């Protein structure tokens, strides 16, 4: 039942500006879920082998291009990380609320996946250790509603020359 | 006596009426709906304030300059995200009980 | 954008929740008599004042100390004259959104 | 019917620790008004001459003695002034009220009739020269009183080593 894609991978590392094309092919007539549009052929390609393939092609790849990637139909799941020089953060920008439920998520996300990276504010810089606060290349990090409540806006910050991120913060 | 009328003096003049710094809601200064955030919520501006020495005196401004600050307001549902609104604050020069 | 969220941050510190110094009526302090003037009426103290980003939380003490001012105050009719008191102040030292 | 002193002057300038005696002499028993109390032989002498006689003596005149004397039995009125130099002002001291009437005297009693003299209190100095504010050796200077509300106490300031008196100030 469940799909497969042409490289069985659940983190892939590409550079920008490369040309990525992956074949997902299994069964049933399938159909993928790549994030957005476009200069990026889509283009149904069946090769028997014992399935029937589809095939996901792009040259243009830069930042706005970064993400994850699907093959549904038991689904098929792989994420790409694509490494971008000048804009290496993606912002919302300017997205943020929360609710009360000791889950709160900052979503700013990040280009490359080793990053010593920490998230300051008006209220000083907030370093993750893993157990209170702590920090997922996936997406951004995590911290607590109660205690990030104080701050009012919240801006990634990284170590290279240096980049900062900008959404905001509204509590409930 | 003498050092005791100096101090007492000195905590009229200290205590007297003029501008101070003072942080104003912006909501509550123009009346928005309550389903409004102001990003910051308040603002630093000089307004006139102190203490009179009669009750029906009260202090009022004599002059005011204006200050244009700019900041965000964010409304609800999160249908766009926040936009930059100038906007134009008091800021009292002048006072007297009146 | 940058140089705006820089100024709109700046002005958030800049309105902050902390201790001001304000003119506090002393009368009105203490809840005295109708028919009592203080002199000087007011006094200068330093309370914790400002804005809280939430509705629900509002700034209060979180440390007071006490501050020994001396005044004169004239009570009605005229039997005897103006009296030196001796009067403590609260002089709040820190500051938070509660 | 009116009574008649030993001095026909309505002021008299008479220095610190001088023996003062004066006979006010006319017509019926007389008694003295001379404020206060005491150090001071009361005697009424006789006399004859055409009238009765009282004759008013005082050995030690300091500051604390220097007013207005009356002889009434068509009153018979004198003021003398007793320079001192240790206490040349005389205070209420912290005794001052006023109504709205545009009238508001402020007891400041000058030992000396002829001096340069001026109000000075919280805001700035007040200077007499006749029309609107007026200063009198006989008691004090002369205010009208929606101005002086500004002011919340009062001290008359002089040209000497320097003295001030203080009084204070309440309106209504
Ligand atoms: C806003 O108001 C303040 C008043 O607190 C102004 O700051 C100064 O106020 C003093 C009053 O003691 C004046 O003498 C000065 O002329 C003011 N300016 C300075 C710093 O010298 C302030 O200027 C006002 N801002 C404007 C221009 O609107
Ligand atoms: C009264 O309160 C004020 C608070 O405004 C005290 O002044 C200073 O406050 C700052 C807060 O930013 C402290 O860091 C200082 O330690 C305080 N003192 C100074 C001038 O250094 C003030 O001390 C208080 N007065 C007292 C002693 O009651
Ligand atoms: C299929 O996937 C491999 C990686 O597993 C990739 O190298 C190759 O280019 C892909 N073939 C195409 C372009 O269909
Ligand atoms: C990403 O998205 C925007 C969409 O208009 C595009 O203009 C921009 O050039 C893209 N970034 C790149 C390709 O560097
Ligand atoms: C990032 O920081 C960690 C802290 O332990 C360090 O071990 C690691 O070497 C750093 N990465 C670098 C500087 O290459
Ligand atoms: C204070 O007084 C001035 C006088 O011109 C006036 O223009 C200003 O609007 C007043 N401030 C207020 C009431 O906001
Ligand atoms: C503020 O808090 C302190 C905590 O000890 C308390 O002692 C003080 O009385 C408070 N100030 C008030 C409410 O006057
Ligand atoms: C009477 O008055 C004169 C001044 O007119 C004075 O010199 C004299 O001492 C007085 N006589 C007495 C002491 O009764
Ligand atoms: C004036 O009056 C008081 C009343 O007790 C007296 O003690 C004081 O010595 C007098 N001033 C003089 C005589 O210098
Ligand atoms: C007091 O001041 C007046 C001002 O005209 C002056 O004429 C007079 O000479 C002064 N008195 C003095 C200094 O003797």
């Amino acid at each position: 039942t469940p799909p497969t894609l042409n490289i069985t991978e659940e983190s892939h590392v590409i550079d920008t500006g490369d040309s990525l094309s992956i074949s997902c092919r299994g069964q049933h007539p399938l159909e993928w879920a790549w994030p957005g549009a476009q200069e990026a052929p889509a283009t149904g390609d069946k090769d028997s082998e014992r399935p029937y393939c589809k095939v996901l092609l792009l040259h243009e790849v830069h930042a706005n291009d970064t993400g994850s990637y699907v093959c549904y139909y038991t689904a098929a799941s792989s994420y790409v990380f694509v490494r971008d020089f000048e804009q290496p953060f993606i912002n919302k920008p300017d997205t943020l609320l929360v609710n009360r439920k000791d889950a709160m998520w900052v979503p700013c996300l990040v280009s490359i996946p080793g990053l010593n990276v920490t998230l300051r504010s008006q209220s000083s810089v907030l370093w993750p250790d893993g157990q209170e606060v702590v920090w997922d290349d996936r997406r951004g990090m995590l911290v607590s509603t109660p205690l990030l409540h104080d701050a009012l806006y919240l801006q990634c910050e990284t170590t290279w020359q240096d980049f900062l991120s900008n959404p905001f913060l509204v509590h409930i | 006596n003498t050092e005791i009328l100096k101090s007492i003096d000195n905590e009229w003049r200290k205590t007297q009426c003029m501008p101070r710094e003072v942080a104003i809601d912006v909501g509550k200064e123009f009346g928005v709906a309550t389903n409004t955030f102001f990003k910051p919520p308040c603002v630093s501006v000089y307004r006139c304030g102190g203490c009179c020495n009669s009750e029906g005196l009260q202090c009022m401004n004599t002059s005011t300059s204006y200050l244009s600050k700019t900041l965000f307001e964010i409304t609800v549902p999160l249908s766009q995200g926040p936009k930059p609104v100038t906007i134009s604050f008091a800021n009292h020069t002048s006072c007297r009980c009146m």
